[PDB]
């Protein structure tokens, strides 16, 4: 049989099978609903709409997302977005295909059990198994050591990884991704004379976001060139035409990471928790993790995010140190890549939760050994 | 007897709304591959200055050495 | 009637016609700034291979220096 690795994620459902190069189906997360009454009769249009396809009638339909920080709050809607995946994206009966699903640091136990609990009634998969972000974005990049940064869309997270032995008491997890992001960049382009309210809009902003934004090295200059320069401008085409202009917040959002005290929150800037969580670690294990420092997730696509976090944690480090960052291409894919990588070793095979275990065990085993 | 010119007029308007779309597709090819070059080398622009201030640090404390070895 | 039309997509043609002048306009200054950056490229990525073996060997002997002072 083969294996099926499914990355539920937040923001972007990405699933495919066991030793594929890249997932097969990656689609948003998004459950939409009409809003409206609809006049026509004979249409027959169905209550939800899942996936890629409520992105097209995003002017008609209201979006919700079932995941807000990594923890799912609807349920219903989470068991329709992976029927659908199950069913129409893959066009597969899991009846018979064991499944991994990749989980977030610190997170409730109830989460996983209901995930779990999900898993094994609603689809009777013959076995699954779960496992952590970071370690699978540390098996993607091929590396055995150093500290991994995982800023997807729901949280960010960092974990040290040392000799494939980890240091729980070092894994460090702030709530600042690309949500808060993208909410940034709505509240502060209504200072230019753009506003935007409605749920389709919010996509209208993150495809800005993804396209147009930047990181810059250095911010006091940067604000200095574009307070008088004109050549940090750019102009963006909404989908009804109304071209629009953008300045100072081209760069302006991503800095929210580096400074979260413009969005209100108390904890320090990524290089600095990234940096502390270093020092959190035992001595003898300092320089390989100063020396393969490994960044992945969606968010971390800022172009430039790379030199300016080397400055900063060379800025933090001491001088005797060398500071290297490894940014691969496909950064947002590299967890996907890890559990894939994952499902395809044998000695993997006898790791996973079995059904017959999971009946006469009850829905707690995922706490134990079989993590 | 207009008939003819509205079908001249028609296939003329068809092949210049062709070659437009053309240049526009084009365009965007060029001036995305143009961005895209202009982000690689700002970025290993600073990555040569960050290794100029290595490198000139490495001299003056190679100088140090040298005369400490003195 | 239709002589409005006619005229309204002569005059639109007319327009299209310059924004296609305009998009080649542009793309040639594109090219010209793509192969300008191409050049500045070229000649940083054939210095940085010699800023580093520059560097390299500067600790190189750093490190003999500090040694023998020791
Ligand atoms: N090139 C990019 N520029 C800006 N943001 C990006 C880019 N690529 C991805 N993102 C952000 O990453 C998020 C998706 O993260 P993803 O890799 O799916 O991790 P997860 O599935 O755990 O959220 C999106 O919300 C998007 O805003
Ligand atoms: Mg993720």
């Amino acid at each position: 049989t083969t294996a099926l690795v499914c990355d539920n994620g937040s923001g972007l459902v990405k699933a495919g099978f066991a030793g594929d190069d890249a997932p097969r189906a990656v689609f948003p997360s998004i459950v939409g609903r009409p809003r409206h009454q609809g006049v026509m009769v004979g249409m027959g249009q169905k209550d939800s709409y899942v996936g890629d396809e409520a992105q097209s009638k995003r002017g008609i339909l209201t979006l919700k997302y079932p995941i807000e920080h990594g923890i799912i709050t609807n349920w219903d809607d989470m068991e329709k977005i992976w029927h659908h995946t199950f069913y129409n994206e893959l066009r597969v009966a899991p009846e018979e295909h064991p499944t991994l699903l990749t989980e977030a640091p610190l997170n409730p136990k109830a989460n996983r059990e209901k995930m779990t609990q999900i898993m094994f009634e609603t689809f009777n998969v013959p076995a699954m198994y779960v496992a952590i972000q970071a370690v699978l974005s540390l098996y993607a990049s091929g590396r055995t050591t150093g500290i991994v940064l995982d800023s997807g869309d729901g949280v960010t997270h960092n974990v040290p990884i040392y000799e494939g032995y980890a240091l729980p008491h070092a894994i460090m997890r702030l709530d600042l991704a690309g949500r808060d992001l993208t909410d940034y960049l709505m509240k502060i382009l209504t200072e230019r004379g753009y506003s935007f309210v409605t749920t389709a809009e919010r996509e209208i902003v993150r495809d800005i976001k993804e396209k147009l934004c930047y990181v810059a090295l250095d911010f006091e200059n940067e604000m200095a060139t574009a307070a008088s320069s004109s050549s940090l401008e750019k102009s963006y085409e909404l989908p009804d035409g109304q071209v629009i202009t953008i300045g100072n917040e081209r760069f302006r959002c991503p800095e929210t990471l580096f400074q979260p005290s413009f969005i209100g929150m108390e904890s320090a800037g990524i290089h600095e928790t990234t940096y502390n969580s270093i020092m959190k670690c035992d001595i003898d294990i300092r320089k390989d993790l100063y020396a393969n420092n490994v960044l992945s997730g969606g968010t971390t696509m800022y172009p430039g995010i790379a030199d300016r976090m080397q400055k900063e944690i060379t800025a933090l480090a001491p001088s005797t140190m060398k500071i290297k960052i490894i940014a691969p291409p496909e950064r947002k894919y590299s967890v996907w890549i890890g559990g894939s990588i994952l499902a395809s070793l044998s000695t993997f095979q006898q790791m996973w939760i079995s059904k017959q275990e999971y009946d006469e065990a009850g829905p707690s085993i995922v706490h134990r050994k079989c993590f | 007897s207009l008939q003819k010119k509205l079908k001249g007029t028609e296939d003329e308007l068809d092949k210049y709304s062709e070659a437009l779309k053309d240049a526009q597709e084009k365009l965007e090819l060029a001036e995305k591959k143009a961005t895209d070059a202009e982000a690689d080398v700002a970025s290993l622009n600073r990555r040569i200055q960050l290794v100029e201030e290595e490198l000139d640090r490495a001299q003056e404390r190679l100088a140090t050495a040298l005369q400490k070895l003195e």
